[PDB]
């Protein structure tokens, strides 16, 4: 299964899975392609936030979708 | 010339204070810091599509109350809205990690700046030589590799 996500820099990165994969092992996977730190991220899909701790294809989430990244980055 | 970081102050405003010292020239002054807020609201109000609330973390409106606020930080979203509207690459540099998040990377700019994060606060990168150079060209690729040794001696410090 194929997806692809979008972050906030422009990037389109595409993530090779199975739709029984944690969010939280999206976020693993995604750290080995692209160095973000998992505590970083936050995945969502279909304007709604993935929590951790559970599966894609749980939301519908099928091969060639679009799932969303935003880093957090906050400092002041 | 070396790459060196300029120090601005932990006021909750950083960020803004650090993105405005690099489009601006070199210009230190966390005055701009309100008006970069409201710049922000303004743009995020404006598409409450594209900035709902699940980009956000909250809601459309509730999110720009928020960054009008004097002791909120800013973080990716923030930077993302500032790369468009200044037109330009801001790259940011981890210091914890040591890697660099070209904001912009999508849309062909021709200038690039440099900011260092170490996960709570941001600081500006500039060149020294003569006034200092904040601003580059998007093919200076010289920078990414200066910065990265800039955010490793950083992290060889912790």
């Amino acid at each position: 299964m194929q997806i692809f996500v979008k972050t906030l820099t422009g990037k389109t990165i595409t993530l090779e899975v199975e739709p029984s994969d944690t969010i939280e092992n999206v976020k693993a996977k995604i750290q080995d392609k692209e160095g973000i730190p998992p505590d970083q991220q936050r995945l969502i899909f279909a304007g709604k936030q993935l929590e951790d701790g559970r599966t894609l294809s749980d939301y519908n989430i099928q091969k060639e979708s679009t799932l969303h990244l935003v880093l957090r980055l906050r400092g002041g | 010339p070396v790459l060196t970081r300029t120090v601005v102050p932990a006021d909750n405003s950083a960020l803004f204070t650090s993105v405005y010292y690099v489009v601006e020239g070199g210009v230190l002054n966390p005055a701009c810091a309100p008006e970069m807020r409201r710049l922000i609201a303004q743009i995020v109000a404006s598409d409450p599509d594209f900035y709902s609330e699940a980009i956000l973390g909250k809601t459309n409106q509730e999110y720009c109350d928020w960054i009008k606020r004097d002791d909120t930080w800013g973080g990716a979203i923030e930077i993302s809205i500032l790369s468009k509207f200044y037109q330009c690459e801001i790259c940011v540099v981890d210091t914890q990690t040591v890697r660099i998040d070209r904001f912009g990377e999508d849309a062909g700019y021709t200038k690039r700046v440099l900011l260092i994060y170490d996960g709570i606060h941001y600081d500006p990168l500039q060149r020294n030589f003569t006034p200092p150079l904040t601003i580059f060209s998007s093919n200076d690729d010289i920078v990414l590799v200066q910065a990265l040794e800039l955010a490793d001696e950083a992290r060889r410090r912790r």
